[PDB]
């Protein structure tokens, strides 16, 4: 059934699952035409599948082409998902396969369960919880290499760096999913947190900053204070 | 003109022929049901007094032999049974009528609405839907699952009908699940038409006698029968034109049938919805959605 927050801590059990995000797949820009009408422009989007136990990403890029002569490009879109990420399942050895795919909204689920009718055993569910997953085009190299693409394409990243040597999958996730509430509540003021100071750098292999652990502590207390303030400046508080 | 003789009616019962009912008392002198129109299938069904529960009743055709119905007081039900004797059968049933002990099937010269309901429904096909090899005739109630029902228990007591699934790959073609989930021409006109049913009459069958089941015996898997076989039709965007116009007569006849105080429990207002207004078919059903409109709009 559905994923909530009386079932959390299922998320870091020893059964392999991905969260399966299709928020950036389908992106565009919306413009005016010479005649005054109204018209989009696609631009390259990608697939968000998350392992939340060891920090993996599969990022599927999504280059504008595969859109090209399409119809209903939203509904397409979600089906182009599932068939991507069932293509990923099928390429993973066995004992690498999810026992579950958790899709961060309801419109995936047939889609989803339609392209993995060969794989019965693999449970697909929904969730209540709000994932801030749509906010991963924040995140610089990740953004850059969706929009350097000029073909399909699939990356590997490890979204949590190496902070799983120094503490646990419920602590990495809290962390991410602190951040990219951050990102998307406010993304300026967000980045400007995290990148304040220059002595802090980020690593060629990495996607965050190398915070100590003190130093992390201090920067999920700015990012709590600006989720917080925000909410103010949004309700006036 | 067939009839079905009763041996006696000892227990309080509403009786059921086709779309017609009458009460008779307990220990009345009732014989049975005269005038029986030849053609065409028919129901005869059956309502305790004391106990409401379980609607039962036996599917037959009265060209396939001599029926009677004798009230079993061990099993505490009226079951059919088929004498083999025919001089012997046409002496009782000649002796009863002449002493006038029987209800004549009480058919109106310009109605047309049992044919329009059977119009496709076969025996042969029914004794492939109920199994019970033995009897000519077949008997239902309401408490019968269907053999997908038993998939989601006593498998010699179940309606086979055929299992219809959207989400099962045999309706999904492998490189076509966008496709195939969206528009399901493919599963009706190939898998279920050429493949399963072998023509649209068969299918209109089925159908026909899923709804007359979910009707007369409030049997749930009959009227999950019954909206799924509508539904593969209305969400498929290419089918043949006559079975289109078939479809509304089919439909039309049900829908006037059915009684409007039951309406809340045999129908189901997503299917309806869908299929009059959202599917492929949502102008292609005139007649169906002028009568659901003007006598359930609640529904809709
Ligand atoms: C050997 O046992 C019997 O013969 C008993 N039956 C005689 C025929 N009975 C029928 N009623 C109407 C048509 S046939 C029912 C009872």
């Amino acid at each position: 059934g559905a994923m909530n927050s009386s079932n959390y801590a299922e998320l870091f059990n020893n059964d392999i699952k991905l969260f399966v995000d299709d928020t950036n797949v389908y992106r565009v820009t919306v413009h005016k035409t010479f005649e005054g009408n109204v018209a989009t422009k696609a631009i390259n989007g990608c697939i968000f599948t998350l392992n939340p136990k060891t920090g993996h990403l599969f990022l599927k890029i999504i280059h504008t082409s595969v859109w090209a002569g399409q119809k209903r490009l939203s509904q397409l879109a979600k089906w182009k998902t599932a068939e991507e990420v069932s293509a990923l399942v099928r390429s993973l050895p066995k004992e690498e396969q999810p026992k579950q795919i958790i899709v961060t909204r309801k419109a995936m689920l047939d889609p989803l369960e339609v392209h993995m009718l060969d794989f019965p055993n693999i449970a697909i569910r929904p969730t209540e919880l709000r994932l801030p997953f749509s906010a991963a085009m924040s995140i610089d190299k990740l953004s850059d290499v969706v929009m350097k693409a000029t073909e399909p394409q699939m990356v590997l990243f490890n979204i949590y760096d190496d902070w799983l040597d120094r503490i646990s999958s419920y602590t990495a996730f809290s962390r991410l999913t602190l951040l990219l509430r951050a990102l998307k509540t406010n993304e300026e003021s967000a980045k400007m947190i995290l990148l304040s100071d220059p002595t802090i750098t980020i690593k060629s292999y990495h996607l965050w900053p190398s915070f100590t652990d003190e130093q992390w502590i201090t920067i999920e207390s700015q990012m709590r204070d600006l989720i917080l303030t925000e909410y103010g400046r949004k309700y006036n508080v | 003109m067939n009839t079905v003789p009763f041996t006696s009616a000892p227990i309080e019962v509403t009786i059921g022929i086709d779309q017609y009912s009458f009460n008779v008392k307990e220990n009345q002198p009732f014989h049975g049901i005269k005038d029986i129109p030849i053609g065409h299938v028919h129901v005869i069904h059956f309502q305790h007094a004391d106990n409401s529960s379980m609607r039962y009743g036996y599917w037959f055709d009265c060209r396939m032999g001599n029926f009677y119905i004798q009230y079993d007081p061990k099993d505490g039900l009226y079951k059919m049974m088929e004498e083999r004797d025919g001089a012997k059968f046409e002496n009782i049933v000649h002796n009863f009528k002449e002493r006038q002990m029987m209800v004549s099937y009480p058919k109106i010269d310009e109605d047309d609405t049992w044919y329009n309901l059977t119009e496709f429904v076969q025996m042969d096909k029914i004794r492939k839907i109920v199994r019970k090899d033995e009897n000519q005739f077949s008997y239902v109630d309401s408490s019968m699952t269907t053999v997908q029902e038993n998939e989601l228990s006593d498998p010699a007591h179940s309606l086979n009908y055929t299992v219809i699934n959207f989400k099962s790959r045999e309706a999904i073609r492998p490189g076509h699940e966008m496709e195939d989930f969206l528009d399901k021409s493919y599963y009706l006109n190939t898998v279920m038409l050429q493949g399963i049913f072998k023509n649209s009459s068969n299918y209109f069958g089925e159908l026909q006698f899923a709804f007359l089941n979910a009707m007369f015996f409030g049997n749930y898997g009959s009227s999950l029968q019954w909206h799924a076989m509508i539904e593969l039709i209305c969400s498929s965007a290419t089918v043949p034109k006559h079975m289109l116009d078939k479809l509304d007569e089919i439909l039309y006849y049900q829908i006037k049938t059915l009684p409007e105080q039951y309406s809340d429990i045999l129908l189901n207002e997503r299917v309806w919805n869908i299929c009059l207004y959202s599917s492929f078919q949502k102008n292609s059903l005139h007649n169906t959605e002028k009568i659901m409109e003007n006598k359930y709009p609640e529904l809709l």
